[PDB]
């Protein structure tokens, strides 16, 4: 606990103390093109160096599944890519999807992952 | 993250022995056991029931790093009496202790009821 | 009173969340007598 | 008695006092070490979820239920489920549970400790049992569903001890004290005007004689006679908490013997 | 954010109390401190345990899905 | 497969068939966990 820093019970952390949640946000839509070609979530066949398995047919990961490092959490075709990965940093578990469209009605996605944060040493309070 | 896995306070790992004997170069006739994955619940329970052993000189253990379960301990015995011997002596003398409180409490338990 | 006007469907019954969500501007709407 | 001698203040379901005469405080407070962390106990530790609907998230209502107490009489005949030879867990390392959650009435429906039941084989042995200590006989609150809400999990319980995590934990609060007239100076007491009228006697007080002003401190005095009280969250009766902690902490100096011998 | 399953720093299990202490005061109409103490929390980490925290789980389940 | 707000209805469509909801008449659309079961450790 010197210099301004402090020891902290681990037994009453495991009890829950100041354990957080926290949440993460992507986003992507599919962009219109002029001549009413448009892009198109979707499991492709360029592709992201990550593991595209995570993703349903429809380019989206379903709720309730596990996500780390450059796992994709929504697969997009401009074959050409544009699937969002998750980022590089975090390692969560996807919490809830969403799906609607634009005030120009393109597929709009926003896909919502999940993690809860434990006091660790060097966290700050 | 670079959090070690929790069970690594008691459980061993690949060949470590629980207790490993060194000879203290610096005085003669002691030794410093490494206890692994145990603290101060034996640390300084094996210390001080060591202290009572007529024939033992030092007696005094330090766990190296709060981190890593694990403490040094170091005796030394008057010349000739192994020391790991006054260990054996000082342990046989704490559960021996031990089995006494535990039956003492067994019978002064059984009697009260409320 | 603030709507949307989206591709198709016209008059959206615009609401805070509904827009908060769908990623669209809470725009009322301007109208004046020339 | 026979040396180390015990004399019991009070005692029941849940708090445990007694006072033991003749005993070397290195030992007594490395018992309360034991009591606290290193004695057996069951609880959840994985926790598979069906279908979770709940305002509360998936691993939210996880964090919990391990935290919830399950029985643990006797738990002595359950292996650890890493030192078992089963794929994962089976019976005899593991207490298999399952709860199921439908709120159909538009009032709050709770969701509780009794809600949950065991979907695996005891062996007759007394454990997996949510303890309720509840007044109402429902345990502990887990959640809370609305008109339609649903939760479908199922709980994976296994051996373990609080140092693995302290949902493992047997005992609660373990009361510490031991010489309540410092007479043996092990505390250099903190004033601005009076020292012993600015901190009240300890209950424990009545217990040893005061110390009589007109005298002259004894440095041969020891650490004698510990006021102690041990509370049980409910896995190990407060005697087992006691005497397993008595115990376990004696297989921990003799299986120091154990590889003393192999040595 | 619901009952604490098992105080913090003691490991007393206080999940179970919540509807309880509640009711301690809504029906027994009770002091709080009167009533933490009737429900056997001597310790005040306890006392805080249940005193300090809010039930905002209530205030959750208004929404709909 | 998806879901609504609103509602709290399981439309559940398939793929490129109007993002809409079925009754209702508002784009909420959620996407509903996977039957595959999902582990927690219990701390
Ligand atoms: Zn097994
Ligand atoms: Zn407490
Ligand atoms: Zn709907």
């Amino acid at each position: 606990n010197q210099e301004d820093s402090m020891i902290m019970n681990q037994s009453s952390i495991d009890r829950g103390l100041f354990r957080s949640l926290f949440f993460r946000s992507y986003m992507d839509q599919e962009k219109k093109y002029g001549m009413s070609i448009t892009e198109t979530f979707e499991k492709p066949q360029r592709m992201k160096h990550g593991t595209y398995d995570k993703l349903d047919d429809d380019g989206l990961i379903a709720p309730g599944v596990r996500v780390s490092g450059e796992d994709v959490i929504i697969g997009k075709t401009t074959k050409r890519d544009a699937s969002t990965p998750l980022r590089s940093t975090e390692n969560g578990i996807v919490d809830q999807v969403l799906v609607t469209t634009n005030q120009d009605g393109l597929k709009f996605v926003k896909v919502r992952v999940r993690t809860t944060k434990i006091p660790q040493i060097g966290d700050k309070f | 993250m670079n959090a070690p896995d929790r069970f690594e306070l008691f459980l061993l790992g690949e060949g470590e022995s629980k207790l490993k004997i060194d000879p203290d170069t610096k005085a003669p006739n002691a030794v410093v056991i490494t206890f692994e994955k145990e603290d101060h619940t034996l640390g300084n329970l094996i210390r001080a029931e060591l202290l009572n052993d007529r024939k033992v000189l030092f007696a005094a253990y330090k766990v190296e790093h709060p981190f890593f379960a694990r403490f040094k301990l170091r005796i030394q015995t008057t010349e000739g009496y192994d020391p790991k011997d006054a260990l054996k002596n000082a342990c046989n003398s704490i559960i021996n202790k031990l089995g006494a409180l535990k039956t003492n409490f067994e019978t002064e338990w059984n009697l009260q009821t409320l | 009173k603030p709507m949307v006007n989206e591709s198709d469907g016209v008059t959206h019954a615009l609401y805070p969340q509904e827009a908060r969500l769908r990623n669209l501007t809470y725009s009322s709407g301007l109208f004046v007598d020339v | 008695e026979e040396g180390p001698q015990v004399k019991i203040r009070e005692a029941s379901k849940d708090n445990v006092d007694f006072i033991l005469s003749n005993v070397d405080l290195a030992m007594a407070n490395s018992l309360r070490r034991v009591m606290i962390a290193e004695i057996p106990t069951l609880a959840i530790d994985s926790v598979e979820v069906e279908t979770n609907t709940t305002v509360l998230a998936d691993e939210f209502i996880a964090h919990r239920l391990g935290l919830i107490p399950l029985q643990s009489m006797d738990i002595e005949q359950l292996e650890y489920s890493r030192d078992c030879f089963c794929e994962d867990h089976c019976d005899k390392c593991s207490v298999v549970l399952t709860l199921q959650a439908f709120g159909e009435s538009e009032s709050t429906t709770n969701v509780y400790s009794k809600d949950l039941v065991i979907v695996s084989n005891l062996m007759g042995r007394n454990i997996g049992h949510p303890i309720i200590q509840d007044k109402e006989g429902n345990g502990v609150l887990i959640c809370k569903l609305r008109k339609g809400q649903e939760l479908k999990l199922t709980c994976v319980a296994k051996k373990g001890i609080a140092k693995e995590h302290a949902k493992w934990g047997p005992a609660a609060a373990i009361e510490f004290e031991y010489d309540p007239w410092n007479k043996l100076k092990h505390t250099d007491y903190w004033y601005e005007q009076d020292s012993a009228k600015e901190w009240p006697q300890s209950k424990n007080c009545e217990y040893e004689d005061p110390p009589n002003e007109g005298d002259p401190f004894d440095y041969k005095a020891q650490a004698d006679t510990f006021y102690m009280n041990v509370e049980s969250v409910g896995s190990i009766p407060v005697d087992q908490v006691v005497v397993r902690g008595i115990d376990t902490l004696q297989k921990k100096v003799a299986s120091i013997l154990l590889a003393l011998t192999q040595m | 954010m619901i009952v604490p399953v098992r105080c913090f720093s003691c490991g007393k299990v206080v999940g179970d109390k919540w509807e309880s202490y509640l009711n301690l005061l809504q029906e027994d109409e009770l002091d709080e401190g009167t009533a933490l103490s009737r429900l056997g929390l001597k310790r005040y980490c306890c006392r805080r345990m249940i005193l300090t925290h809010v039930d905002l789980i209530e205030k959750f389940l208004r929404y709909n899905p | 497969k998806y879901i609504c707000a609103e509602c709290s209805s399981k439309l559940s469509l398939s793929r490129t068939d109007a993002v809409r909801c079925k009754d209702c008449g508002h784009r909420i659309l959620l996407k509903a966990r996977t039957k595959r079961l999902v582990q927690f450790e219990a701390r």
